[PDB]
């Protein structure tokens, strides 16, 4: 004659250690204004 | 991260957008072929060497 609840730990604290994900997020960023510098080049 | 991904969805369609702009090189061969067609005057010069 018992019950209980849980409560979960997120976890997935290497990506929580920085904002979240930023491996291929932040650094495609990076080089897409960089890609968007040279096509403006191109087409001038 | 969110701010990151929107700020990078926009840049790649400009960048698609102005790829498809410059996609003008058809304009221009175009025309040069038009124009090579037209300096192909060698015609009249080589009637006027005779």
């Amino acid at each position: 004659g018992q019950q209980i609840f849980s409560q979960a730990l997120l976890n997935a604290n290497r990506r929580g250690e920085a904002k979240t994900a930023l491996a291929e997020v932040q650094a495609r960023h990076q080089e897409l204004l960089k890609l968007e510098k040279s096509m403006a080049e191109l087409t001038q | 991260i969110k701010f990151t991904k929107q700020s990078s969805v926009a840049s790649t369609r400009n960048t698609l957008k102005m790829a498809q702009d410059a996609e003008a090189g058809m304009n221009t061969l175009g025309m040069l072929g038009h124009q090579s067609e037209q300096l192909n005057v060698e015609g009249n010069l080589d009637l006027m060497k005779v």
